[PDB]
């Protein structure tokens, strides 16, 4: 509900104590970044300094929300998040826009600003405590705590939630074709309009949100233009499924046949509809691997038709919303990275692919980081929930770099899976 | 009337309550002793006459044996600081000297007493209460509570530094050019003024802390550098250590092994070359601290080498925020890696090592990255930025690897240093099947409940063979087969396995390993001019594989 210039009493879970998560050492430049940021936040009455009667502390990084001349503070309120939960007691009870993953254009506007206008309950403030590190331990660390709803805390949208609709209502009223579902910090405005127009509806909104006060910085490069490209205009309709496909041929060797058998024998864990023996006899006897063997008449069928058994999903179209959504990622060939997202082993709710080309996007880490943000953002669009990653990167390296090329304003949860030497075969 | 400082509002855990561990008496002896001390204190501040009303008690027990002409007062807050809340941490990240700045002057002021100065939140005093043994059976006994930071309690290191920092504030203010970090009790005022004006400043400061009511050992001079700080020796253009008491003893129990490692593993940071892999393994196969861990062959050797570099105590420098950092790495031995970070040739700031307790099979390269890695994480904390790596490996050797490697990887740019030994590859596996290369279909199964099993092959050239083995593993054997193959095969050959396991070990093209066997294989693959290795479904009866499987112990011939 709305409380006018008054406080809204938040709290924690059953037996739950504030977070005591350790701060990670940053570089000299992320330090000063934050120092400039926070000092000003301090002057604007947003945050405040804290004595030692506060054992609490949640992590923080300095990423470039956008790689502009301007840096940005990114608080990692994950753990703080788990430990609080009294909210779905929200006024609405609608699930996630099952059609949003369907629209033509899904632009992502981030209203994290707003939040800094609501006072946090003096009582709960303490759990928001963060610490700006100090190079090489010379100084205790700098310590502030929030006085307003903090971005990323999975509870500020909920407080604010009422003011949202109250604002959105009009735009939604008139523009009733467009879907507007929000997640964590940003909104997800969708529609089937032809680009040129969509963009404006987004822009009308922006100008609307901004009209009432709720600032939006999410401005695309220019004023009001005409020629098309790839930005944060997610196009849900076009992102499709990169299936597991078999090769085509006029020179298949015994190895060739072999690998094939191996691969289909695997797919039978997903699509048990597969068959192979009539493609397994071709190898009867111990022949060279290089030997070339004509793909037989009765054989040529299997391969051919298994190539259709794959183009059709399995018995797992079922997403239990209260089960964890997991994502895996194999670093294929080069430049390319493939993925999957299941909730249960071998029944992927989706299998995609990521890639780019070494320009400034030179290394593995920035690639992976992007393939992550990518898979995550998709996921929020589809189930409105980020998956748990199983990144194929030594944690150290991931932990020292993961920030460098990050731009989102959420932190999924990851883990470091350590090895895929066959699953790499195009999952 | 007057407490300078302001108090850091305190509290204890919700629902919990103060300690009441009652008075465990002792005769009237040391009672005068304490009574003398707690009265010289009672003055006005440090403590106070507790009324009758006092319910709590955290027992003061006099132990003068630690102090000479003086009878030391040592309380025990065991049951109070149990009941106390928690405070933000009292940072324990020994600023590694290596990331310290060159200074012309450095001074030091004891402040461990201050504790006793800072006032205590009134409402939390009602629990610091300690009781002195009087002489009778009746009611009144000597009741005294604290009114300052009781050394020993929980957040004393806490609320002190806070309090301390908010006190330095102004001096630190009017004196924009003088560094004053602290470490629990040691204050290190530092600057760049001749010892004279320096103690001018260090002069004003002592008076300042003094006006903010604090101690100072004496209106005396002050410093005494080099320093003995957390095992470090700090001169100006230098920093090091010397407490090396290293065992020449007959026997050696884990405890004096852990100290053995624990000691070199410290020397490690500034002596160019310490190794300690071997000594490590030792811990393997034990629990009790004073036990039989029959020392080993190579071990004495490691213990033997560093024993030398220690001969001439070393010296590390300080850092030039202006200059660029640099680290080179060299491959000490079979898996050990030694590095060092400097800013100017030979003027090291610190050094280190690296051994891969990681994995059970690895190769120079991966290791060399974990190293490059370990150093960066370090470097980031110690200096707030990452060094320029110079390493014994040509791009071509590594670029052809981070690429085929299935794991993500990012090295801050490096710089080929041709200082042999060189990190290289010994074999690459021909990424495609060979022609005219005999094709060996291999296997080696065992009974999961036995000691003996057998491995063998069947080729296209018609050759069939089986070898029987003593005390092996079903897995272990599949790697025997691979191994048998490479044995009676030509300089180029194709191998076909059903062991995702043997596949995965070899594929990772390892060079260093502890599995005696895998070290054999990793050997034949270098004598080989070309090796193609591929997999196939198990018990799926695929021409060549269907043959070695029924040619191996199928249950039992029966
Ligand atoms: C002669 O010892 C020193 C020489 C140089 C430095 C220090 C001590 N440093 C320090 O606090 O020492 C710690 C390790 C206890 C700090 C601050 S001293 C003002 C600095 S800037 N470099
Ligand atoms: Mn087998």
């Amino acid at each position: 509900p709305i409380s006018p210039i008054e406080t809204v009493p938040v709290k924690l879970k059953p037996g739950m104590d504030g977070p005591k998560v350790k701060q990670w050492p940053l570089t000299e430049e992320k330090i000063k970044a934050l120092v400039e940021i926070c000092t000003e936040m301090e002057k604007e009455g947003k945050i405040s300094k804290i004595g030692p009667e506060n054992p609490y502390n949640t992590p923080v990084f300095a990423i470039k929300k956008k790689d502009s001349t301007k840096w940005r503070k990114l608080v990692d309120f994950r753990e703080l998040n788990k430990r609080t939960q009294d909210f779905w007691e929200v006024q609405l009870g609608i699930p996630h826009p099952a059609g949003l993953k369907k629209n033509k254009s899904v632009t992502v506007l981030d209203v994290g600003d707003a939040y800094f206008s609501v006072p946090l309950d003096e009582d709960f403030r303490k759990y928001t405590a963060f610490t700006i590190p100090s190079i090489n331990n010379e100084t205790p660390g700098i310590r502030y705590q929030y006085n307003v709803l903090p971005q990323g805390w999975k509870g500020s949208p909920a407080i604010f939630q009422s003011s949202m609709t109250k604002i959105l209502e009009p735009f939604k009223k008139q523009n009733p074709d467009i879907v507007i579902c929000q997640y964590m910090d940003d909104l997800y405005v969708g529609s089937d309009l032809e680009i040129g127009q969509h963009r404006t509806k987004i822009e009308e909104l922006r100008q609307h949100l901004l009209r009432w006060g709720l600032t939006t910085p999410d401005k695309k490069h220019q004023k009001e233009p005409p020629f098309l490209w790839m930005g944060y205009e997610l196009h849900p309709d076009k992102w499709t499924v990169q299936p597991i496909v078999l090769p085509e041929k006029d020179s298949w060797t015994v190895n060739d046949i072999q690998k094939l058998v191996g691969k289909l024998n695997w797919a039978s864990q997903i699509y048990p509809g597969i068959k192979v023996r009539q493609l397994s006899k071709l190898l009867r006897g111990t022949k060279a691997l290089t030997e070339v063997i004509p793909l037989t008449e009765e054989a040529e069928l299997e391969l051919a038709e298994n190539r259709e058994i794959l183009k059709e999903p399995v018995h797992g179209v079922y997403y239990d919303p209260s089960k964890d959504l997991i994502a895996e990622i194999q670093k294929q060939g080069q430049g390319q990275w493939t993925y999957q997202i299941y909730q249960e082993p071998f029944k992927n709710l989706k299998t995609g692919k990521y890639a780019r080309m070494r320009g400034a996007h030179t290394n593995d880490v920035k690639q992976l980081t992007e393939a992550v943000q990518k898979i995550t953002t998709e996921s929020i669009v589809i189930w409105g929930k980020t998956p748990k990653f199983k990144l194929p990167i030594q944690k150290e390296t991931w932990e020292t770099w993961w920030t460098e090329y990050w731009q989102a304003t959420w932190i999924p949860e990851w883990e470091f899976v350590n090895t895929p030497p066959l699953v790499k075969l195009w999952y | 009337p007057i407490s300078p400082i302001e108090t850091v509002p305190v509290k204890l855990k919700p629902g919990m309550d103060g300690p009441k561990v009652k008075q465990w008496p002792l005769t009237e002896e040391k009672i005068k002793a304490l009574v003398e001390i707690c009265t010289e204190m009672e003055k006005e501040g440090k403590i106070s006459k507790i009324g009758p009303e006092n319910p709590y008690n955290t027992p003061v027990f006099a132990i003068k044996k630690k102090d000479s002409t003086k009878w030391r007062k040592l309380v025990d807050f065991r049951e109070l600081n149990k009941r106390t809340q928690d405070f933000w941490e009292v940072q324990l990240g020994i600023p590694h000297p290596a990331g310290l700045k060159k200074n012309k002057s450095v001074t030091v002021l004891d402040v461990g007493d201050a504790y006793f100065s800072v006032p205590l939140d009134e409402d939390f005093r009602k629990y610091t209460a300690f009781t002195i043994p009087s002489i009778n059976n009746e009611t009144p006994g000597i009741r005294y509570q604290y009114n300052v930071l009781p050394q020993g309690w929980k957040g004393s290191p806490a609320i002190f530094q806070s309090s301390m920092t908010k006190i330095l504030e102004p001096f630190k203010k009017q004196n924009p050019d003088i560094v004053i970090c602290q470490y629990m009790d040691d204050l290190y005022v530092g600057s760049d003024l001749e010892i004279g004006q320096h103690r001018t400043k260090i002069e004003e400061l002592r008076q300042h802390l003094l006006r903010w009511g604090l101690t100072t050992p004496d209106k005396k001079h002050q410093k005494e550098p080099p320093f003995l700080w957390m095992g470090y020796e700090l001169h100006p253009d230098k920093w090091t250590v010397q407490p090396i008491v290293l065992p020449e003893k007959d026997s050696w129990t884990v405890n004096d092994i852990q100290k053995l490692v624990g000691k070199l593993n410290w020397a490690s940071q500034i002596y160019p070359g310490i190794k300690v892999r071997q000594l490590s393994k030792l811990l393997r196969g034990t629990k009790a601290l004073t036990e039989v861990i029959p020392l080993t062959e190579e071990a004495e050797l490691e213990l033997a080498e560093n024993r030398e570099i220690l001969k001439e105590p070393v010296h590390g420098v300080y850092y030039d925020p202006s200059k660029d950092l640099i680290a080179e790495i060299q491959k000490q031995g079979q898996g050990q890696w030694t590095y060092q970070i400097y800013q100017e040739p030979f003027k090291n700031l610190k050094t280190g090592k690296y051994a891969r307790m990681r994995g059970a099979h690895t190769n120079d390269v991966k290791q060399l990255t974990e190293a490059v890695q370990k150093i960066t994480t370090e470097s980031i904390v110690i200096w707030g930025k990452t060094p320029k790596f110079k390493l014994p490996i040509q791009k071509e050797t590594w670029e052809t690897w981070w690429t085929e490697y299935w794991q993500a990887t990012w090295i801050p740019e490096w710089e080929f240093v041709n200082t042999p030994p060189l990190v290289k590859l010994w074999y690459q596996l021909e990424k495609e099947p060979i022609v005219g290369a005999e094709t060996f279909y291999v296997d080696g199964a065992a009974n999961r409940e036995t000691k003996l099993g057998k491995a063998g092959y069947v080729t296209n050239k018609g050759r069939q063979k089986v070898v029987p083995l003593t005390n092996t593993t079903n897995q272990k054997t599949e790697l025997q087969a691979i191994y048998l193959a490479l044995q009676d095969s030509g300089l180029e050959v194709n191998i076909v396995t059903d062991s995702q396991y043997a596949l995965g070990i070899i594929q990772a093209q390892p060079d260093k390993s502890e599995s005696e066997l895998v070290n054999q294989i990793i050997e034949q693959l270098i004598k080989k001019e070309k090796v193609y290795l591929a997999w196939v479904p198990a018990h799926k009866g695929i021409g060549g594989n269907e043959q070695v499987d029924k040619l191996v112990s199928a249950g039992i011939r029966k």
